[PDB]
């Protein structure tokens, strides 16, 4: 509901220097936080009109204020601009603004407690002087402190501005400084020579140009952002990211402020700090694209950037990454192999165990991982072995040299760890041997039960072999009498004379010289 | 003597 003459008016927004104090961004203020004094003025009204009106409105003499229209430039900045108050004073408000509606103007005034003390709006020769803005960067707090503005002749040399900078910043005089120009977002160029004049020092010298300076100090290197150049590259690339714990359901998460240019290490460090913990103790997850939730694990050595990780979020969603806190160190967690096998205890019973040696490890390592975990029996050896079983037969015993990479548990029950009995520890090598024993009953492919290694002795006779089997095999004499005992090789078997046959060691050795092929074995014929 | 620039010519977008 505009009404008749609304089109002859324009909004003029006046901003006072106190609005610049506290700003951490580029230029002088954040457009979304700035507080304006607003005027509704005739477009065709004059400059002297607005100036006088403003003087009386604001409680300052007209002689004592200066107007610097705010100018939005193609280089990505909005800066205060020069206005000759007299020369242009009879041009119109809409003219002077180049049809910007609203029009923002920086209004310079005097303190005025300093104005009670006599001070005045300074000399400004629009041809030979320049107004500069001064910002001090403190690397310890990583912040910008607004140091106000100066007037200086153009021909004055940078070195001559150092004491004013030191003063406005609370620095003891003759403190060495690094000066930068803030040209635009993501461009802050160090001023290399202090002994040249302002036209040479600054890129393209204008009123409203910004100088950012800092103490030149070795403690600056302790900061995450040691120079203003770095500080501004950081702020230019800042992005807020919600992190959620994957393990904890439904968790809303916490917001962390990061930079798109950060690598794995940097991100880890920041998130690890907000959780009070080692970054090496975290694992992170990529994104699933359009679905919310955790994607694939992010390797500790990831080469990309946070921008690469965040690239799949659409224009407006919350950017969200999932992590998991780790009981252990991530380079170890990644290389950790989960080896599932059977522990066989002193009671001749099977427990399922999962051990985690290093995947580059060997059998000796897996064994001691298991020995750390279990109670051994009674008197016994305190020495362990690893058997490989397929179809309830032992296909072989494994030596500790063997790399773990040489095994593939095609089945969860393929591998068995067991404590070596005392009679078998160091066997008398000439007159006795170990044989694998398995249960079968119709055929020798008919295998079942728990298989085992048995010691047999040369010239020894079978009945006390049957007794040795007895003591271990848990059960009593009746259908242990069902048992008929065989010697098996490959295809076929034959059943030992249950008496009398006296053990001849190698009715059980393979063809002499042949190791690789599976040995003869002792079969047990019974059902279940 | 030395003078200011009139307009900003570098680093446009």
């Amino acid at each position: 509901p505009l009404g008749s003459e609304a089109h002859l008016y324009m909004q003029v927004q006046i901003v006072a220097e106190d609005q610049f104090c506290g700003h951490q961004g580029n230029d002088m203020y954040d457009e979304e936080k700035v507080k304006y004094t607003v005027f509704k003025v005739l477009k065709n009204s004059s400059l002297a009109e607005f100036v006088q009106s403003l003087s009386q409105t604001m409680g300052f003499p007209q002689d004592q204020i200066r107007l610097w229209p705010m100018q939005a430039r193609s280089n990505g900045t909005k800066r205060p601009a020069m206005l000759d108050n007299e020369a242009d004073g009879n041009k119109t408000m809409i003219e002077l603004s180049d049809n910007e509606n609203p029009w923002t103007i920086f209004l310079e005034t005097v303190d005025p407690e300093l104005a009670a003390s006599g001070a005045t709006l300074p000399k400004f020769d629009k041809d030979h002087d320049v107004m500069l803005f001064l910002k001090m960067y403190d690397p310890k707090t990583r912040s910008l402190n607004y140091c106000g503005h100066i007037y200086t002749p153009i021909s004055c040399k940078i070195r001559d501005l150092l004491p004013v900078m030191c003063d406005r910043a609370g620095f003891i005089q003759d403190t060495s400084l690094i000066l930068y120009e803030e040209v635009k977002p993501n461009l802050t160029e160090r001023i290399q020579d202090y002994d040249v004049s302002l036209d040479k020092a600054l890129d393209e010298l204008m009123d409203g140009d910004i100088i950012v300076f800092q103490k030149d100090d070795p403690e600056n290197d302790n900061s995450e952002l040691p120079t203003a150049k770095e500080y501004f590259r950081d702020l230019y690339h800042r992005v807020d990211v919600i992190f959620c714990d994957k393990t904890i359901p439904n968790d809303p998460g916490f917001v962390v402020t990061l930079s798109n240019r950060m690598n794995y290490f940097q991100v880890a460090k920041t998130v690890a700090q907000r959780l009070n913990t080692d970054p090496m103790l975290l694992q992170f997850f990529k994104s699933q694209g359009y679905r919310d939730g955790p994607g694939n694990p992010l390797r500790h050595n990831y080469e990309g950037t946070l921008r690469d990780l965040l690239q799949f979020f659409k224009p407006r969603q919350p950017k969200k990454l999932y992590y998991q806190q780790l009981k252990m160190k991530i380079t170890d967690f990644e290389n950790r192999r989960s080896f599932k096998c059977i522990w066989l205890n002193s009671q001749f019973r099977e427990e399922e165990i999962t051990l985690y040696p290093d995947k580059h490890g060997c059998v000796r390592d897996l064994l001691e991982e298991c020995k750390k975990a279990v109670e051994l029996g009674e008197k016994a050896s305190g020495k362990l072995r690893l058997l490989e079983i397929v179809s309830y037969k032992i296909i072989g015993v494994h030596q500790e040299d063997e790399l773990l990479e040489c095994l593939s548990p095609a089945t969860s029950r393929t591998f068995r760890i067991e404590e070596i009995p005392l009679d078998q520890v160091d066997i008398d090598k000439e007159n006795e041997m170990l044989v694998t024993v398995a249960h079968f009953h119709k055929e020798v492919f008919g295998t079942f039960g728990i298989p085992f290694l048995l010691r047999i002795h040369q010239g020894e006779h079978f009945r006390e072999v049957m007794k040795r089997i007895q003591s271990l095999l848990d059960i009593q004499e009746k259908e242990f009498e069902k048992f008929k005992f065989a010697i098996v090789m490959m295809g076929r078997h034959q059943y030992i004379n249950e008496d009398e046959y006296e053990v001849n060691l190698k009715d059980f050795e393979p063809q002499p010289g042949n190791m690789s092929h599976p040995r003869p074995w002792l079969g047990l014929d019974h059902f279940n | 003597g030395p003078r200011k620039c009139a307009r900003k010519t570098r680093h446009a977008e």
